[PDB]
């Protein structure tokens, strides 16, 4: 529908509204249904003299191209070190959003030039982009110690670094700390459909640059990873599957003090913990498990449990009480 | 998989296709930017300037210069000028404000 | 107790008045007044800027003739200018853009009315013709020394505000004395009037005029520059005559900063004026 | 990379096959109703829950429909469900009411997220080591958020 | 049978030749983007010369000569007349490496040392 609207508003004299054609043309075109808008997003990215649309450019390109993790950083690869700092910074936003929730190392290996530059913009959004990928990642799979320690060296390097750089540094350090590793983000659902307030939270969260209290809308995109085996609405069972991999590989990076298979998985009473999407192929329900759904639990999500025994001993467990919550 | 590799692959054909006119746009624009910054660093070099004298070159592309007042100045020289003008006893000429050398003068 | 994040709108009106005033930036202190309207707390727009006659005292509160000030102001009011003063500016040639005790004291007096009270220093004397870097400066309150210095929100633009990073003046004198960011505005009548004004300032009247002139200086003058072009070409070819021995010996590392290529590409680009203007001659000969 | 001009029709005719099968499958009714987003393709399956008289099978497709795929289409289908039922009366009422909550997910989120939390003094003490009163003061509390 | 093996098989062979065509579009995108990285780094390099242009606006820098190092990390340095400016030099360079009675590179206003000189 809005193609004549946004192409009409793309020839605007106003640079702000020229950005707003791109910010607008993201959410109409998400899902990479358009090989058309990438032409003029990149064309206004290179062609225009004002850097507002140029750092505002490629985020809509991530918003359409979120389906493939692979195809993005190869074509933002030149934009990693661009001409101006602003296409460097918007490129850091683009690698931030296209690779978020993933494990693609093709954004990660490009961060080591991004983390060191005379400009504080690319140093800040280098840490912001670094914060969005390393979340929900174990070291034994992928070598992340380098970006751990360069992420840690800024809050001791805050004496000799910029005042806005350290802001995105420790602000980026809260992203790994978010929810005590339990909650995460996802750009799309289990069905492959994409969530609207996740997109809202991430793009308005990228609009913290002009107005910084808008970064509080990041919490609208928080997707906790767990399972549901809830059989009845008021009945809680205890459901124990097993993982086909090592339990030590998946654990929490327990910090400093500062004063080949699991026999079963540790998710119970359904407290399902965080779970990697790659763990959804190594989840194994027990054959000796008493209760079992009608639907084969194949991938992680929301299912119900069926009572197979249909007898006594449903194993009701109580509910918590008043405190920090209700 | 096998017959899906065709139409799956066609999207990679299109995505590699879209980089063509994009790299055309970059290759046409950034050389215009190159003559922008080239002419702009050229017009920094203006002919009214002060003449000093060269004393020593202590490392590559950075040297010291005796001013006309006798005080010695430490200036990183401009990159376009080659190593012929690193002659130790030379008639060097910096700018009056930038104090970087455009040209040396024949004695 | 509140402070916000302000940003100064600068038109080309005020700008070229400060550039005529910067051509009037001869060694003596000069005086001028910025006018406009304050629409809110945290945005400020300038429109009207004029200059003031000099005095042997220079810039002072005594230099401000208030009946001459308000006289010219009221003459602007009977014209289409109902704007209050938004600040006062001057030039600090040679010794840098910072503000003396006279400057900070008459600033201290002239900020009693307007709480914003913008102060601007134009200094084209040591400013090159490549960049026209100008900055608007600010006074901190002396009772804010106990608290943090500048409680300015939205710290994005300060990466652009670290462009004044001279290693004596800005942070050499930044205590009690801070600054504010500068952005512009250009509407489409200024854009296309100034744009076609400047393209026309690089184009001709009927525009077909100087074409055949250089088409026929290709036959009268540029032939000499073509022969001299071949002389620099061949005069490099005697150097490239020796090069395939060097390339036939070492091939490891590069010692010559002279490239011999892109200069000759440029020589060809200047040589193609003959080709481009030959068809121009064909059009003039046609009709 | 469909243009949607055929794809939604292909799906709304490719959902005609499993209703003719012995059972309805939920992956296909999800993966159509996340794309075609049609009330006429949900108006059947909302009232098939009564004819099937089966509580357990509805709850999965209900929970991920109230989870995902729509906002105003959910706001339309909830009042399409409001006309359904009484203006098994007693058991369908608790079905149609308790599926449209969505806050049981919020309650379980509050329960496992009330019992899984991990906070460390190194991070927050490191922020207090690094805090300044102007800029990173909000960075500390947004990390705390 | 003999279509997916033969007719769609040669259709797949034509797809492999299309992958050769995307190997041509591939390596053109490769070498044109390496040229693009070259122009980006070169125009970026003269842009960093514009970063040097503020140190051109510094009017250059002076020539410091330390004759005596002082133990309070405030080095007295013999300067051109009306000089003898005692100062702490820059934090990224240690004091003890700067040997006395040798010539150094000093900025003209901020009085921070760059390097030892012969
Ligand atoms: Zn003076």
């Amino acid at each position: 529908e809005a193609d004549a609207l946004i192409e009409s508003l793309c020839r605007d004299k106003d640079p702000i509204l020229r950005r707003s054609g791109m910010y607008t043309v993201a959410m109409a075109y998400c899902g990479s249904g358009n090989n058309k808008a990438i032409r003029r997003l990149l064309h206004v990215a290179v062609s225009d003299v004002n850097d507002d649309v140029r750092r505002a450019a490629v985020e809509s390109l991530g918003f359409i191209l979120f389906r493939t993790p692979e195809q993005c950083p190869s074509v933002v690869s030149l934009l990693s070190e661009s001409y101006n700092p602003h296409v460097r910074y918007g490129a850091a936003m683009a690698l931030g959003i296209c690779c978020a929730g993933t494990g693609n190392k093709e954004a990660i290996n490009l961060l080591e030039p991004m983390t060191n530059d005379p400009v504080n913009y690319v140093r800040q959004g280098a840490l912001i982009a670094s914060a969005l990928i390393m979340i929900q990642q174990t070291e034994i799979t992928c070598p992340k110690v380098n970006q751990f320690r360069q992420l840690y060296s800024k809050v001791i390097n805050d004496k000799h670094d910029d005042v806005m750089a350290k802001f995105g540094a420790i602000l980026a350090q809260g992203i790994l700390d978010a929810g005590g590793h339990n909650v995460t983000i996802s750009l799309q659902s289990r069905t492959g459909h994409t969530h609207m307030p996740s997109v809202v939270g991430v793009l308005v969260f990228t609009q913290f640059w002009f107005w910084f209290p808008l970064s509080h809308f990041l919490s609208l995109a928080y997707t906790p990873t767990c399972v549901i085996g809830l059989n009845k609405d008021l009945k809680m069972p205890k459901v124990q599957y097993k993982s086909n991999c090592k339990p030590s590989t998946f654990a929490y990076p327990a910090p400093l003090e500062v004063p080949s298979i699991t026999a079963k998985a540790k998710k119970k009473e359904k407290n399902p913990a965080r779970v990697m999407p790659a763990q959804l192929k190594v989840l194994t329900m027990p054959e000796t498990c008493r209760y079992q759904p009608f639907k084969p639990l194949s991938i992680g999500g929301i299912i119900i449990l069926k009572d197979t025994s249909e007898d006594i001993e449903e194993l009701v467990e109580p509910v918590a009480a008043h405190g920090p919550k209700i | 998989d096998l017959y899906s590799r065709y139409k799956k692959l066609q999207q990679e054909l299109e995505f590699l296709e879209v980089q063509e006119e994009y790299i055309k746009d970059e290759q046409k624009n950034l050389k215009k930017e190159f003559l922008h910054a080239q002419e702009e660093v050229k017009r920094i070099q203006s002919i009214p300037l002060v003449i000093g004298q060269f004393l020593e070159a202590v490392d590559q592309n950075t040297a010291i210069v005796g001013s006309t007042t006798g005080s010695n100045y430490y200036v990183r020289i401009l990159s376009t000028i080659d190593r012929e003008l690193l002659k130790p006893n030379a008639s060097v000429a910096l700018h009056k404000h930038s104090n970087a050398l455009v040209d040396v003068l024949p004695p | 107790a509140v402070d916000t994040a302000e940003q100064v709108y600068i038109s080309s009106l005020a700008l070229l008045k400060m550039l005529k005033h910067g051509r009037a930036g001869v060694p003596m202190e000069v005086m001028g007044l910025m006018l406009g309207e304050f629409v809110d707390d945290y945005t400020v727009r300038v429109i009207d800027v004029f200059a003031m006659p000099q005095s042997g005292t220079g810039v002072s509160v005594e230099a401000v003739d208030p009946v001459f000030q308000a006289k010219m102001l009221d003459m602007l009011k009977q014209t289409g200018r109902p704007e209050m003063v938004v600040g006062w500016y001057h030039s600090h040639p040679g010794f840098g853009c910072w503000l003396s005790g006279v400057d900070i004291n008459t600033q201290q007096s002239f900020e009693a009315l307007s709480e914003r009270a913008v102060a601007v220093v134009v200094d084209p004397i040591q400013s090159v013709k490549g960049k026209v870097v100008i900055d608007a400066f600010r006074l901190i309150n002396a009772n804010m020394m106990v608290l943090g210095h500048e409680p300015r929100q939205t710290t994005s633009n300060l990466g652009h505000l670290n462009k004044p990073s001279i290693q004596a003046l800005i942070h050499g004198l930044n205590r009690h004395y801070y600054s504010i960011t500068i952005n512009y505005r250009k509407n489409e009548l200024e854009q296309k009037m100034l744009l076609n004004l400047h393209k026309k300032s690089w184009m001709e009247g009927l525009t077909l005029q100087d074409y055949s002139e250089h088409c026929k200086h290709n036959e009268s003058v540029v032939k000499e520059m073509l022969e001299l072009a071949k002389n620099y070409n061949k005069a490099v070819e005697e150097e490239d005559k020796m090069t395939p021995e060097q390339l036939a010996i070492k091939n490891v590392g590069k010692q010559d900063p002279k490239r011999h290529l892109e200069e000759h590409v440029d020589v060809l680009m200047t040589s193609n004026i003959v080709q481009c203007l030959a068809a121009m001659l064909d059009t003039v000969v046609f009709k | 990379m469909q243009n949607k001009q055929f794809r939604n029709k292909v799906l709304r005719v490719l959902v005609k096959i499993y209703m003719n099968l012995e059972k309805p499958d939920f992956i296909n009714v999800c993966q159509c109703l996340i794309f075609l987003d049609d009330p006429q393709a949900v108006s059947d399956i909302l009232e098939k829950l009564v004819k099937e008289d089966n509580l357990l099978m509805a709850y999965q497709i209900c929970f991920d429909l109230y989870e995902s795929a729509s906002q105003q289409f959910l706001s339309s289908v909830i009042q399409n469900l409001r006309t359904v039922g009484t203006p098994e009366p007693k058991d369908q009422t608790l079905k149609m009411i308790k599926i449209l909550s969505g806050e049981m997910a919020i309650e379980l989120h509050l329960q496992f997220l009330i019992r899984n939390n991990n906070t460390d003094l190194m991070i927050l003490k490191n922020t207090k080591d690094a805090v300044r009163n102007s800029v990173c003061h909000t960075a500390t509390v947004i990390a705390n958020s | 049978l003999e279509e997916g093996k033969a007719g769609s098989g040669l259709r797949q062979y034509y797809l492999s030749k299309i992958e050769e065509l995307q190997l041509i579009v591939n390596d053109k995108s490769q070498n044109l983007r390496r040229l693009q990285a070259q122009r980006n780094e070169l125009n970026a390099k003269v842009r960093l010369l514009r970063e040097e242009l503020q140190l051109l606006q510094e009017q250059g820098s002076y020539v410091g000569e330390v004759v005596r190092a002082m133990d309070k990390k405030k080095v007295l340095v013999k300067v051109h007349p009306e000089g003898k400016f005692v100062v702490d030099v820059d934090k990224n360079i240690d004091i003890n490496d700067v040997t006395p009675n040798c010539r150094v590179a000093l900025r003209n206003d901020s009085y921070t040392l760059h390097k030892i000189l012969p």
